[PDB]
């Protein structure tokens, strides 16, 4: 029944991040702690000397830019994967589900998600990193080498058409719910049921987006192809993660992603 | 086991 609120609640107690806090940051009122822009080798290395100390008194710096912006989003990544999975366990009816099935909704699902809820985060020029204390410019990734400078760019572009769309919060968890409850997924053995509760969570997300939008009469099928554009965004960035698997030396993925990426 | 399961396992 009402599902949607439990989806919203586990959305905002499950996510470090999300749009409501991005905003704030950048619109630009973090005062306090304001995020540092790094848009250059100089600014990256002020940043990691503030947030990851640690780091680089081990003499990370003694490594390609291209290597720590990767390990930093690699970790995000993982982080975020380990938040979509206790989301997932409060979406009502997961739970019950088979635990090998339960692992093909999240295998498939968690990137499309993940660049779905990295828009948040995104306006035209850069996007939040470091628990929103930092800033990484849109135009300092593009000047990275080959193939780093061709990750993000293509994040950036569905970002500002999604953001385009103004949804918030409680919105963004319904279709976070409905892209990891995804019926058609390669492997899913209770197909029927999982497709029963995809019905549910799509139903609601309708419902939801005539009060929440009234006036977008079409933001429904809008969304619903967002949906497909993820699923060719991921297969197009599995490619790019192809490549970093075979020619590049100190690039290493961590164990959970290459899981992840195992058979996709 | 796999890395997912054990996430999905976890307390
Ligand atoms: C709050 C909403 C979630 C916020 O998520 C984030 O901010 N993350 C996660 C997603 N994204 C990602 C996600 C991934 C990923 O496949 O795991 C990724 C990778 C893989 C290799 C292609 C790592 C196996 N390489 N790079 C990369 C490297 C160097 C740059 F210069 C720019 C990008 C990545 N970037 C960016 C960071």
């Amino acid at each position: 029944k009402s599902l949607a609120k439990r989806i919203y609640e586990a959305y905002l107690k499950n996510f470090n991040m999300n749009k409501v806090k991005a905003r704030v940051i950048l619109s630009g009122k973090a005062s306090n702690n304001p995020p540092f822009v790094i848009h250059d080798m100089e600014t990256l290395c002020m940043a990691e000397k503030t947030l990851v100390a640690k780091l680089v008194a081990n003499g990370i710096q003694n490594k390609e830019a291209e290597v720590r912006i990767f390990h930093c989003c690699q970790c995000t990544s993982v982080e975020t994967v380990t938040e979509l999975t206790e989301f997932a366990k409060a979406i009502p009816g997961f739970a019950n589900l088979d635990l090998n099935d339960q692992v093909t909704l999240l295998k498939y699902g968690v990137y499309e998600a993940i660049f779905a809820m990295l828009s948040s985060v995104m306006n035209k020029d850069g996007m939040l990193v470091a628990y929103g204390n930092g800033f990484i410019t849109r135009e300092f990734l593009k000047s990275l080498r080959k193939p780093f400078c061709d990750i993000m760019e293509p994040k950036f572009d569905f970002a500002m058409k999604f953001n385009a769309l103004e949804l918030d919060d409680s919105d963004i968890s319904l279709f976070v719910a409905a892209i990891i409850c995804c019926g058609d997924r390669p492997g899913l053995l209770n197909v029927g049921h999982i497709e029963k509760m995809q019905e549910g969570i799509v139903h609601v997300l309708r419902l939801h987006l005539q009060s929440n939008h009234p006036d977008d009469i079409f933001l429904f099928p809008k969304l619903l192809q967002k949906m497909a554009d993820l699923r060719q965004l991921v297969t197009e960035h599995a490619q790019l993660v192809q490549i970093i698997k075979k020619t590049e030396s100190d690039a290493a993925l961590h164990p959970l992603l290459q899981e992840i990426y195992r058979d996709m | 086991p796999s890395l997912l399961k054990k996430l999905l396992l976890a307390p």
